[PDB]
């Protein structure tokens, strides 16, 4: 990704945009989808994060 | 995606009586090598195949029920 | 009024129930009628035995599952309360005098 | 072994937004930090905000 | 110590729609904090309508070409963002453009209504070179504040419009140039205190006086929260007016119980029995008790009303 | 016109000298002119007896 000029937060703490996660937390995403089951399966949750 | 579909139909077989999963589990392969056809099952467990197919058409209607097929249907398109 | 309002629960009980059959064991319980709750009523609103009504309901039921292009024959006698083909197949040829694929084709 | 090819040419618009480098005619290159709004961005005296 | 000088009064228009008001009354050490606050409040909580949703007939997107059009699509788009337009009595309206022959098609030929003002009829929209073709279009303007970019209103519309109406960027923010300057008031006893000559450029969209007040009930609104902030009764019913069957209401008045609690602290298994009632009872019993969270044999907390 | 309305939340008081305050968020440029409202009234017209 591209750098960006601000603080913004703390000394132990950086800045990200959804995306990244949108694209790399997906796993943990349908993890604890599927712990609190607020989906179905995971075929059906990957739908609901697209 | 398969080791959930098989997850949840292992998890319906065992929930659902057992002689009908075992022939469920003896007709279409379920956990199991070979594939027996409907008159090996019958010479397996009962000589009259005619209730073998009674036994497998009372499997089939009864996971065609709603209140168990609510789980299923999210697997419509896989 | 006939035996506080049994005729606006049969209907209901027969339309809400599944494949199960009906006899006096099954139906008099939860139907809020005894024996003579029923017989009463099967003597007067419609003057026929059990085994027939029941059986012309469901053929009546399955005329239109036939109509509905399935592939399972088998299945179709047992969703509406027939346990095995060959008493359906009985109750048909002595009912209509055709066989099922003559009726299913149509 | 080619039987049809279909091109849509998707024209997308793609504003402004913070990520871009920019600069000019010396040199001075940099990087979008942020979008501040006008509110928050220093003024002269009468009529030109910078 | 206390004071409150009745004030702004103000009526400067002087040969264009840039007003001279002054501000006041100012303590000493308010000016510029009270100057910035009002120019922020003026710059981002003043609500304006403009074109928002167009459609042009014969168009299948903005990035095409239309015959007899000296400009462009995104030229007309970029003139149409400049234009301002004052509604009065309701928050959508629209317009239409009915306009032909050779020459510069202005603002001037949108069709008016006796509520929809425009600002000025020589902004220059566009210019036709044919008199053959002509141009038409409709306006959908509608009332809202700060900034919607095209981006979140392309997802925020949940339905698919149809093929040709075009995306436009509202802008709904009507004033651009502001300035404060903070001087000395003639005061005939307190030669301390001072004016605040505030000037702004409007497109003739919100006047002086109103802009000044909607910006103070705006502060207002957002300050006051630092000064102000620092059992089920269809279960009473009784059996005859509970909704039931006949047979279950008038059966139960005729053993000595006339209220649900007397149904409830008996075992429904063994009251059921007796030869009065029915066995489909039992459905509304469940949906009595069951559906409101009351278990078998329970004691209620408090039964009479 | 529908701008949010803030909610006091926290009123932290880590001494008798000292107090932490979260006022809700709010639209862009209003938290900073409330801060400079505030902190002018308190450290220029704030009365006293000295």
């Amino acid at each position: 990704s591209v750098i960006t000029v601000g603080p913004y937060l703390r000394l132990h703490q950086c800045g990200l945009p959804k995306k990244m996660a949108l694209e790399l937390f997906k796993p943990f995403i349908y993890g604890k989808l599927e712990l609190r089951g607020l989906a179905t399966t995971i075929k059906a949750a990957k739908k609901m994060v697209e | 995606t398969t080791e959930s579909l098989r997850a949840a139909t292992h998890d319906v077989l065992a929930g659902l009586t057992a002689r009908e999963a075992k022939v469920l589990r003896m007709r279409f392969g379920i956990d199991m090598n070979t594939d027996y056809t409907l008159e090996e099952v019958g010479k397996q467990f009962d000589v009259t195949r005619e209730r073998i197919r009674q036994i497998e058409a009372k499997a089939l209607r009864k996971l065609r029920h709603p209140s168990r097929s609510e789980v299923l249907r999210s697997f419509l398109d896989d | 009024t006939i035996s506080a309002q049994v005729i606006d629960t049969i209907v209901e009980w027969i339309d809400d129930n599944l494949h199960q059959p009906l006899r006096i064991d099954d139906i008099a319980r939860h139907a809020g009628y005894s024996k003579w709750h029923l017989q009463r009523l099967f003597l007067q609103y419609k003057g026929e035995s059990l085994g027939r009504y029941i059986r012309e309901r469901k053929l009546l039921l399955a005329a239109r599952d036939l109509r509905d292009t399935d592939q399972r024959v088998y299945d179709i006698c047992l969703k509406y309360g027939f346990d095995s083909q060959q008493t359906f197949t009985r109750v048909f040829t002595r009912t209509f005098n055709q066989p099922p694929g003559a009726y299913r084709k149509e | 072994g080619v039987l049809k090819i279909v091109k849509v040419y998707l024209a997308v618009k793609r504003r402004i937004q913070p990520g871009d480098k920019m600069a000019g005619r010396h040199g001075n290159k940099g990087v979008i930090s942020k979008i501040n709004p006008i509110e928050d961005m220093p003024y002269d005296e009468n009529g030109t905000p910078v | 110590t206390e004071f409150l000088k009745p004030r702004l009064v103000d009526i400067e228009q002087v040969s264009s729609t840039h007003a001279k008001v002054t501000l006041e009354p100012l303590e000493r050490g308010f000016g510029h904090t009270l100057g910035n606050a009002l120019r922020r409040i003026l710059l981002s909580s003043m609500p304006g309508c403009a074109v928002t949703e167009v459609e042009i007939d014969g168009v299948l997107h903005e990035y095409s070409t239309k015959e007899g059009v000296q400009e462009d699509i995104l030229e007309i788009l970029l003139n149409l963002k400049g234009l301002a337009v004052r509604v009065q009595g309701k928050d959508e309206v629209i317009l239409t453009l009915n306009k032909s022959g050779i020459g510069p098609v202005t603002a001037a030929d949108i069709t008016h209504d006796g509520d929809v003002e425009i600002v000025k009829p020589q902004h220059v929209i566009c210019h036709l070179t044919d008199e053959n073709a002509s141009i038409s279009m409709r306006i959908k303007v509608q009332r809202g504040r700060g900034y919607v970019p095209a981006s979140t209103r392309i997802h925020s519309e949940e339905d698919e419009r149809p093929i040709g109406r075009l995306l436009v960027d509202a802008c709904y923010s009507p004033v651009e140039r502001i300035a404060y300057n903070v001087e000395a008031a003639r005061v005939e006893q307190r030669t301390d205190l001072d004016k605040l000559v505030i000037e702004m450029e409007t497109n003739g969209t919100i006047d002086p006086e109103e802009a000044i007040r909607r910006a103070a009930t705006i502060l207002a609104e957002q300050l006051e929260a630092f000064v102000d902030l620092r059992f089920d009764p269809i279960l009473l019913r009784p059996v005859d007016d509970l909704e039931l069957t006949v047979r279950s209401a008038n059966c139960l008045k005729a053993e000595a119980i006339h209220y649900i609690g007397d149904l409830v602290q008996r075992t429904e298994v063994e009251l059921l029995k007796t030869p009065n009632l029915g066995k489909k009872s039992l459905t509304e019993i469940k949906d009595v008790l069951a559906s409101r969270g009351l278990s078998l044999g329970m004691r209620l907390e408090n039964w009479p009303p």
